[PDB]
């Protein structure tokens, strides 16, 4: 049983950054991709990024500008910081956790634990 | 739909026995900073009774002492060698038998003074919470009983003790084993026909000394007790010689009203085996098979998940260690060999097949639905590779020469 | 960068029968030695979003068997024995092909 909890702001002004961290309590990090979903009202899901656990990431081209990814494996948390910030770029709601197996290729099975997630909101 | 896979250097290992290496500061490497590994979700059934490095450490006390040609104990280790581990169960309440988890790894072990007594256990390791009893069979058996104690008393010898101590331990004792034993407890002393295994034999500086104990175990200590000892002549009022020591753990036996149990008694190795009893010598098995859909610190993984473990592998493993330019000597030459030997038929068998050297290769050996009946999900996301592995154990030989003769017919 | 496309956008099933969900790209997702690089998940109201299909058509645990998969290169298809009480809210497919994924607009399903 592995749960996922999320610290962060929720309510900022307009035009600086969001950061926001995520601990895991249940398992440790070593075999597995973290990775983040944006949940617009109008978008649905859309995938952000995805760090493993000795801090290489992998990022979107829409979102590769004005965002970083970051890991601290003392205590087993990660976080995120947004740049600049947009009232329609409303993102990073959900954290995650994808399962690995490895025959020639880092194949990808469904990802399974979910946090409860956080709401974000913009100002005037 | 589902092929034969092979997977080197897997976390997978079993219990099995091996000779060990000396570490101090005949065989004398020198012992530099040590390291500790914790592990996750794995459980680890321990069994000090019938552990083996009881007889090896006797063994060496034994080489040891005989090595006369000055004598104070001084910690020594037994350090495992290459290709084999150290656990340590270290539950709070690990009372000697039986599962346990929060177990962990060690590279090799910790100071332990060989240091040889009966009916005391002296200048040993201490507990950690509550009172300890050990013992294989404790409902009943003519087997001896070893209580650890958390509480250390002081004793110098005749032989001067502070009674109010052995007053309270006493008293600690009785309560601890008050639950197991519903007859209320009383000491009586050893009623030995001699002095061999039912007095007090110690060593100082190589002076022996046999002291008497039968004031310390009876049916008040009225302040300072004082008991008289004995030295060994060599073909009268003495034994203050200023020799100062640690009583830890006491030596009892039961007997078949009330329940009275007889200090003394057993052999010297039950000295020893209240000291290795966290300890387990445990075989790394670096080979695994997997079905999968392709077709054509090394033990932090084992406990997590298949997936987690499966990626988690790499190649910083040279072979399969801390010292340096020194001499070998018998026992880790015999190791080292051995642990080559091993190695080198790993390679024989990766290199017969389509491996021929890498990791993860795949074979064109089809699966089949009774060697396993379990869904994919099953195998290769919620098991750890120890009890896959346990449960394939049985079809392992069949595996290997369906694959080897697929790979040759090709 | 596929564009990612799921039908139809709402869903009224009645229960008692099999409820269909059909799911298609732009470039073929096929792989060479794997089934397929889609997964399917579903949302319910006020929740957050579990596992119902990974890796083309094997479930995973908790499934109730009631959720099958099925297709390939094209054309997908998710289909659901019955739907009473739990499985009512939205799904969605997912593309992990390569680079970029998305999600697409996901598929209301709900009861008469
Ligand atoms: C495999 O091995 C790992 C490592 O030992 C085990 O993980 C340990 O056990 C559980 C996870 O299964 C962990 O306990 C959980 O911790 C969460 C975070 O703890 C923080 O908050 C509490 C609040 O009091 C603090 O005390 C603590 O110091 C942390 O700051 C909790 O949120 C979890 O609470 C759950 O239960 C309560 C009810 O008691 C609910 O109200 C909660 O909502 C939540 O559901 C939980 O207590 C534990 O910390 C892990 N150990 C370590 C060292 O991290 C795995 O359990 C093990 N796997 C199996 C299958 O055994
Ligand atoms: C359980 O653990 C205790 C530890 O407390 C052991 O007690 C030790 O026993 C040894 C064995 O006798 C003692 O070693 C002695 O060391 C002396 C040197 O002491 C130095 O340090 C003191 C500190 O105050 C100084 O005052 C002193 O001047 C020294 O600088 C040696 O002199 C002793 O004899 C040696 O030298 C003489 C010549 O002088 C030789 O003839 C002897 O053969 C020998 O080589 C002796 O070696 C040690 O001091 C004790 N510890 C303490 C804290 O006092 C127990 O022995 C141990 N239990 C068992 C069963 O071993
Ligand atoms: C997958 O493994 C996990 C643990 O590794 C199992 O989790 C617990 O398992 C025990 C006994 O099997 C149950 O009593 C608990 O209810 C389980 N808890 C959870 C949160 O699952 C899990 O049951 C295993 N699942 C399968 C399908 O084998
Ligand atoms: C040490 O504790 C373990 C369990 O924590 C004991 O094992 C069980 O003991 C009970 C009572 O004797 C038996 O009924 C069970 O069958 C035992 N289970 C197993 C798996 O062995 C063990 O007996 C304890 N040993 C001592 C010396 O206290
Ligand atoms: C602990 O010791 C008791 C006593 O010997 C064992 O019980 C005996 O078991 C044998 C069978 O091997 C019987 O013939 C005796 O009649 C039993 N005696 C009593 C008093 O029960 C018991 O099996 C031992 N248990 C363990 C775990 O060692
Ligand atoms: C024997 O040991 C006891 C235990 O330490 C000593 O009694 C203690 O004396 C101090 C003051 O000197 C008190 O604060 C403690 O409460 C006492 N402890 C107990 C358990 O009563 C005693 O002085 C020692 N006697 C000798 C001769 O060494
Ligand atoms: C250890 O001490 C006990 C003290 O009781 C010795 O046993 C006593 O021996 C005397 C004669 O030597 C008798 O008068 C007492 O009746 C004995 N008492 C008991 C309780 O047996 C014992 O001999 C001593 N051990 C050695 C090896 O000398
Ligand atoms: C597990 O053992 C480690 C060893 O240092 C200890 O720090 C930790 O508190 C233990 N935890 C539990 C739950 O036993
Ligand atoms: C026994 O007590 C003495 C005095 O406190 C101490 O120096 C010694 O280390 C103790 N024994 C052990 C094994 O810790
Ligand atoms: C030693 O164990 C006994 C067992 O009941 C306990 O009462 C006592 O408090 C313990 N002492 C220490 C110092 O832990
Ligand atoms: C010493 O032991 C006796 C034996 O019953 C006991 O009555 C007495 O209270 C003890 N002394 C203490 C605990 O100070
Ligand atoms: C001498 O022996 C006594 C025993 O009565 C002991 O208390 C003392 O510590 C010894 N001397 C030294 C220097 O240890
Ligand atoms: C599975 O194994 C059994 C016996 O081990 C054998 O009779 C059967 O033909 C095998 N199935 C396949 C598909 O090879």
């Amino acid at each position: 049983q592995v749960q996922l909890q999320q610290w962060g702001t929720g309510l900022l002004k307009p035009s600086e950054t969001l950061s926001l961290t995520c601990a895991v309590y249940g398992v440790s990090l070593r075999g597995y991709y973290w990775t983040w979903i944006r949940q617009s009202p109008k978008k649905g899901l859309e995938w952000i990024g995805e760090i493993d656990e000795i801090g290489r990431t992998k990022y979107s081209q829409s979102l590769r500008s004005r965002a970083t990814l970051s890991i601290d494996t003392s205590k087993k948390q990660f976080s995120l910081r947004l740049t600049s910030v947009t009232a329609a770029d409303m993102a990073t709601y959900y954290c995650a956790r994808w399962r690995l197996m490895m025959v020639d290729e880092v194949t990808r099975h469904g990802m399974d634990v979910w946090s409860q997630g956080t709401m974000v909101t913009v100002s005037s | 739909n589902l092929w034969v896979t092979v997977y080197y250097g897997v976390p997978v290992w079993r219990d099995a026995d091996t000779t060990l290496f000396c570490a101090s500061d005949a065989c004398v490497p020198t012992d530099p900073n040590p390291q500790e590994i914790p592990l996750e979700n794995v459980t680890e059934n321990f069994n000090m009774w019938k552990n083996n490095m009881v007889e090896q450490m006797q063994e060496d006390v034994i080489s040891l002492w005989d090595q006369s040609l000055s004598f104070d104990p001084i910690p020594i280790h037994y350090c495992a060698p290459a290709g084999y581990a150290i656990l340590k169960c270290n539950d709070k309440k690990f009372n000697g038998t039986g599962p346990c988890k929060n177990v962990s790894t060690v590279q090799c072990t910790h100071g332990i003074k060989p240091v040889v007594s009966t009916q005391l256990l002296l200048n040993g390791s201490l507990a950690e919470e509550e009172i300890i009893i050990r013992s294989e069979n404790l409902t009943n058996n003519a087997k001896n009983i070893i209580v650890h104690l958390n509480k250390s008393v002081s004793i110098s010898c005749y032989c001067e003790l502070n009674g109010t101590e052995w007053n309270e331990t006493l008293n600690k004792v009785t309560e601890k084993l008050k639950e197991h034993f519903n007859k209320t407890i009383v000491f009586q002393p050893p009623s030995g026909g001699d002095l061999e295994t039912t007095m007090h034999h110690f060593n100082c500086r190589g002076e022996f000394f046999y002291c008497n104990t039968t004031k310390l175990f009876n049916t008040e200590f009225n302040g300072t007790i004082i008991l008289p000892c004995r030295i060994k002549q060599i073909v009268p009022i003495s034994g203050i010689i200023n020799c100062t020591s640690n009583i830890t753990g006491i030596i009892l036996t039961r007997d078949g009203t009330d329940e009275t149990f007889r200090p003394g008694g057993g052999n010297i190795k039950d000295n020893w085996r209240s000291e290795l009893y966290k300890y387990k010598v445990v075989q790394i098995e670096p080979l695994g098979i997997a079905p999968t859909r392709c077709k054509r610190g090394f033990l932090g993984a084992a406990g997590s998940t298949m997936g987690a473990a499966s990626i988690t592998l790499t190649v910083q493993a040279r072979q399969l260690w801390l010292p340096d330019m020194t001499v070998w000597g018998i026992k880790q030459l015999q190791a080292r060999v051995l642990a080559v030997e091993r190695y080198l038929k790993d390679q024989k068998f990766l290199g017969l097949w389509g491996c021929s050297g890498k990791i993860i290769c795949c074979t064109n050996v089809p699966w089949n639905s009774t060697w396993s009946n379990k869904s994919y999900e099953e195998i290769w996301n919620n098991m750890t590779w120890i009890e896959w592995e346990k449960e394939i154990s049985n079809y392992t030989n069949r595996i290997y020469d369906l694959l080897t003769e697929s790979q040759n017919q090709q | 960068d596929i564009v990612m496309t799921q039908s139809p956008l709402s869903l009224s099933v009645a229960p008692g029968e099999a409820a269909s969900i059909s799911c298609r790209s732009t470039q073929s997702l096929l792989n060479r030695n794997g089934d397929n690089y889609l997964e399917w998940y579903l949302r319910r109201p006020g929740r957050s979003p579990q596992l119902l299909i990974y890796l083309g058509s094997e479930r995973a645990l908790g499934v109730p068997d009631r959720f099958s998969g099925s297709g390939s290169g094209r054309d997908f298809t998710l289909k659901i024995s019955r739907v009473e009480a739990q499985d009512v809210g939205t799904y969605y497919c997912l593309q992990t092909r390569q680079g970029a994924f998305t999600f697409g607009q996901g598929t209301k399903l709900e009861i008469k």
